[PDB]
């Protein structure tokens, strides 16, 4: 996260760390959506140009974390994956369209002060909150600036959603309906962006209707981090909600 | 989950984090 | 495999992997 701040304890209890077994390394962020299921970005798992193709046994997820590096005893939970499901039409060749993946834990994880699932948006919640100027929140342990710059604890930044045609005109990459962008504009004075290692983490908004946190986006892509006139792009979770439900139903709640 | 999106250390205790107000403010003004 | 104390095999000093999501288009790096 560029230009964010340290998270408060328990601020984002759905935040998941995707951790490589060998060699040990932070891969990506992710989010807990039930006691068995974790949502992340497809490109965190599969990116053929870099020969990236992680399977279930290559990875672990770490849940309930605050410190980036320390084993947080009696706080974090470490789970192995039973299965990974990547969207069939994920588009690694061009713009990471449908940059979404689901991971099923081998065993259910117990909830606590530090571990708690986020909500997925319904139609009305998405229609209400996904509007230009409305801010969502992004969290992660990714780099503090465009490429050490590694944070010691979880970072958080609040960012305004941007109008589709501004997102459109800001980049030469083809934008689809399955993405939205966010961040401040050059003239807004404030700044901030997700950055490397934040991918697959959640973009969340707090609903004024029921005071629940909903995951509207998945940190997906950008051209560098925090450049003036550039914005961060997020997988549109509601647009993909049907596929998420299909997978969970078919492969076990 | 019927309990999703409600944080044990915040919503469940009627506490707000240091910046969630910023989100709500953006929805209103 | 794991219980509580045996996580002394867990590194507390590790890198963050290169993230291709930030290297699209003008984000390219050498
Ligand atoms: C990724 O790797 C797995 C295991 O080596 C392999 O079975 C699978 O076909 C690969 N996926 C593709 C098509 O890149
Ligand atoms: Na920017």
């Amino acid at each position: 996260i560029v230009e964010g701040s340290d998270a408060e304890i328990g601020m984002s209890p759905w935040q998941v760390m995707l951790f490589r077994k060998s060699p040990q390394e932070l891969l990506c962020g992710a989010s807990l959506i039930s006691d068995r299921w974790v949502l992340t970005a497809a490109h965190c798992l599969l990116y053929p140009p870099w020969d990236k193709n992680f399977t279930e046994n290559d990875l672990l997820v770490r849940i309930g974390k605050h410190s980036r590096t320390r084993y947080e005893r009696n706080i974090e939970k470490i789970s192995m994956l039973e299965k990974i499901y990547i969207h069939p039409r994920y588009n690694w060749r061009e713009n990471l369209d449908r940059d979404i993946a689901l991971m099923k834990l081998k065993k259910p994880v117990a909830f606590s002060d530090y571990i708690h699932p986020v909500c997925l948006p319904d139609r009305e919640t998405a229609a209400s909150l996904l509007q230009a100027g409305y801010k969502g929140r992004v969290t992660g342990w990714g780099n503090l600036k465009e490429t050490k710059g590694q944070p010691s604890v979880l970072q958080v930044v609040n960012l305004p959603i941007v109008e589709r045609p501004v997102c459109k005109d800001s980049t030469r990459i083809r934008i689809t309906d399955n993405m939205f962008c966010a961040g401040y504009k050059p003239d807004e004075g404030k700044r901030g962006d997700a950055c490397e290692g934040d991918s697959g983490g959640p973009f969340v908004m707090k609903s004024p209707f029921n005071n629940r946190w909903y995951q509207m986006g998945i940190v997906s892509w950008g051209e560098g981090c925090d450049r003036d006139g550039k914005y961060g792009f997020y997988t549109h979770v509601f647009r993909l909600k049907k596929w998420i439900q299909k997978v969970i139903d078919q492969f076990g709640e | 989950e019927a309990d999703c999106g409600l944080r044990p250390l915040f919503e469940k205790k009627s506490l707000e984090d240091k910046t969630e107000r910023e989100l709500l403010e953006s929805y209103i003004d | 495999e794991d219980y509580a104390a045996i996580e002394a095999s867990l590194s507390e000093t590790f890198n963050t992997a290169a993230d291709p999501g930030r290297r699209l288009g003008e984000g390219s790096k050498p």
